[PDB]
């Protein structure tokens, strides 16, 4: 499987992220 | 998602720019807009023999979510049927280790400069609980203005909150507590930093030795000497990154405040 959390949409190079780390790591179950 | 993605036709591939374990990366520019970066392949069949799966979605999901000046940037990745693809910032001056045989050894003034831009790397880093694990002269690179960038996230982990068991890395800079069967924290990065500022100044690694065996003994020991050159407080500061027991290393904000660093950076 290299289905991964990450970006994978087409972007325009001439046209907060950081905050996923902290984000995962608060979320509960 | 219903948004167009990446795709290989969505790129012109130029030459090499590295060639790696799993692939060659390759300069390449967007069609669309021309922006050029660097493309890093991987080949699927020789990722799956080696068992190191889980290890590049680390790579991805964390570079691709980490940003910093000093940090290679990672915009996004792709696969295919035979390989996976990363869309990678382009560094236009090569590997810090090109420069260094080239140069054999760095002065004062230039070591400095890189390892505070590394340390700086390093903090925002830790800031957010990822370990790199694997800092060494093949995994800097230099950009358009000759400042480091932090590249290869393939042995990185996010490490909220245990510490962590496993071995990798490159042999050369293996922190003492991994090669022990100890277990590790984001203190390995400054053992890596302490062998690295030391290959800058003397051209090689500290614990260099003809068998791998032989090098586990002297990192475990942390045995090595400095040659004539290098002044003392090179000295004061490689020995403190350098210490056995990681709880005794110092935190980056020291090093970057290091008087060694503020003098010569
Ligand atoms: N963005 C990039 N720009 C220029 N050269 C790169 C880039 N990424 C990698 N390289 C070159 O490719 C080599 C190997 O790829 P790297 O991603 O560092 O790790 P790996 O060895 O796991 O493939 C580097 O040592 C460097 O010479
Ligand atoms: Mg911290
Ligand atoms: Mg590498
Ligand atoms: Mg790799």
């Amino acid at each position: 499987s290299y289905s991964y959390d990450a970006p994978s949409d087409f972007i325009n190079f001439s046209s907060n992220i950081d905050s996923w780390f902290e984000e995962k790591a608060n979320l509960e179950n | 998602s219903k948004k167009r993605q990446w795709a290989l036709e969505d790129f012109e591939i130029g030459r090499p720019l590295g060639k790696g374990k799993f692939g060659n990366v390759y300069l390449a520019r967007e069609k669309q807009s021309k922006f050029i970066l660097a493309l890093k392949v991987l080949f699927k069949a020789q990722l799956e023999k080696a068992g190191v799966e889980h290890q590049l979605r680390r790579e991805v999901e964390i570079q691709s979510h980490l940003r910093h000046p000093n940090i290679l940037r990672l915009y996004g990745y792709f696969h295919d049927a035979t390989r996976v693809y990363l869309i990678l910032e382009y560094a236009p001056l090569g590997t810090v280790y090109r420069e260094l045989q080239k140069l054999s050894k760095f002065d004062e003034q230039r070591t400095a400069t890189y390892i505070t831009e590394l340390a700086n790397a390093l903090s925002y880093c830790h800031s957010k609980r990822v370990i790199h694990r694997d800092i060494k002269p093949e995994n800097l690179l230099l950009g358009s203005a000759g400042e480091l960038k932090i590249a290869d996230f393939g042995w990185s982990v996010h490490a909220p909150s245990s510490r962590r068991t496993t071995l990798c890395g490159t042999l050369d800079y293996l922190p003492p507590e991994m090669i022990e069967g100890r277990m590790h924290d984001e203190k390995v990065d400054l053992w890596s930093l302490g062998v690295l500022c030391y290959e800058f100044l003397v051209g090689k690694p500290p614990f260099e030795a003809n068998t791998y065996q032989e090098t586990y003994k002297r990192i475990s020991r942390v045995e090595f000497t400095f040659p004539d050159f290098v002044t003392e407080g090179a000295r004061d500061l490689i020995s403190r990154l350098l210490k056995h027991n990681p709880s005794q290393r110092p935190m980056l904000r020291e090093v970057l405040e290091h008087p060694w660093i503020t003098a010569n950076s």
